[PDB]
């Protein structure tokens, strides 16, 4: 299950 | 900067002439992962090859192995043939069915 | 015994030939479960085991989404990196990052990972705390204060130590047959004179998994580090793996040298010579 998350650089 | 690949060229099973088999290149520890692989048969470019999908190993260098279907003989030689941009021609192994 | 869950994800630009292209694969061990490749003809989270299968519609969608999301933000810090390094916009550029985690036999976590590369070297990671960064330049330390002050460590740990685990868990038990069954290598020595001096003697593992093996030769029972050569691990294509470890050993001292074994598969570590 992937990580829902989104973080930008 | 750049990586070139190794290159291990293979059969999936212990090689037996008149027996279906699988021709495998595997090329690993690359940078970057453009890279153009194509099988052998007799010095002409096997059709219909497969690739596995892009992955990389803990170092971020890539690896992918290209694959087809034969059937060995005592006279048919193959080989892998790879270009990368750190190789300024491409890279010929043969199939040496000891390696 | 420990086992591991990996995504892997790899953004290539290409000025001048449309956006970049991204493949984003999963792995529980050796064993690839998914993949999603946006160049593909309807790209979406692909079911790559017969494990993952069950997994039903809504879940398919949750994956697709976010790996369509995923290729979004890489675009943008592609775009973000070429401003960090001052570099032109029209060279190609590699992002790639890992994330996942491993439990032991327990089930229990290990550790977690979270790290990218750009261009193939270290740029940003997760230290094993799960709490702090390691940047690897100016560059990359503009990236950890960012997410030093989203807060974004925490927001992986949640992750990593929650549903990474548990649907790690998960899958093992769904894939049992195969996730935790070991195969052992299958091996023999061969031997090629090279001349009348000197010969080969190549010791061979075949058909085993997971890929982590130890492969020796001992001369006299000391282990011949330096004077071995050593493939690379090698998939087979049907789950398994392949290695081989060879020595050049002077004419007539064949059997002075021993081939050691490791294998998880295996109970005992093997000892194997040039039979005859």
């Amino acid at each position: 299950l992937r990580n829902q998350s989104v973080f930008n650089f | 900067i750049q990586r070139t690949p190794k290159i291990q060229v293979y059969s999936r099973h212990p090689a037996e002439n008149g027996k279906s088999n699988f021709l495998n290149c595997y090329v690993s520890g690359f940078h970057p992962s453009d890279i153009e692989v194509d099988l052998l048969k007799n010095g002409e470019r096997i059709e219909k090859v497969e690739h596995s999908d892009l992955s990389f190993s803990k170092d971020w260098s890539f690896y992918l192995l290209y694959y087809t279907e034969f059937t060995p003989t005592e006279k048919d030689e193959y080989a892998c043939r790879v270009n990368h941009v750190t190789l300024s021609q491409p890279k010929i192994v043969k199939w040496d069915r000891d390696m | 015994g420990s086992h591991s869950m990996r995504y892997f994800h790899t953004s290539v630009s290409r000025p001048g030939r449309g956006e970049p292209r991204f493949i984003t694969v999963g792995y529980v061990d050796d064993t690839l479960f998914v993949r999603f490749d946006s160049d593909a003809a309807s790209p979406r989270e692909e079911g790559r085991a017969p494990w993952i299968e069950q997994e039903g519609p809504e879940h398919w969608d949750r994956e697709t989404q976010i790996c369509k999301a995923k290729a979004q933000t890489d675009r943008e810090d592609l775009r973000t990196l070429l401003r960090y390094y001052n570099q032109s916009e029209a060279g190609s550029h590699t992002l790639q990052n890992m994330y996942g985690c491993d439990v032991g036999p327990d089930g229990r976590l290990l550790r977690g990972y979270h790290q990218d590369a750009y261009d193939g070297k270290d740029y940003i990671a997760l230290n094993e705390d799960l709490s702090s960064w390691t940047a690897a330049d100016t560059a990359a330390q503009i990236t950890q204060r960012k997410w030093e002050a989203a807060r974004v460590a925490e927001q992986l740990r949640a992750y990593l130590e929650g549903e990474c685990v548990e649907w790690l868990r998960r899958y093992l038990e769904n894939g049992k047959e195969t996730l935790q069954r070991a195969d052992p290598p299958k091996t023999h020595v061969t031997h090629h004179p090279i001349s009348d001096h000197e010969a080969t003697l190549r010791c061979w593992a075949l058909g085993f998994y997971p890929a982590e093996i130890t492969l020796t030769w001992q001369r006299d029972g000391e282990d011949q580090t330096q004077d071995t050569e050593l493939v690379e691990t090698r998939p087979a294509g049907d789950r398994t793996f392949q290695k081989w470890a060879a020595v050049v050993v002077p004419s007539g001292e064949e059997q002075r040298y021993t081939c050691h074994v490791q294998h998880e598969g295996l109970p005992k570590p093997l000892t194997l010579r040039w039979e005859p």
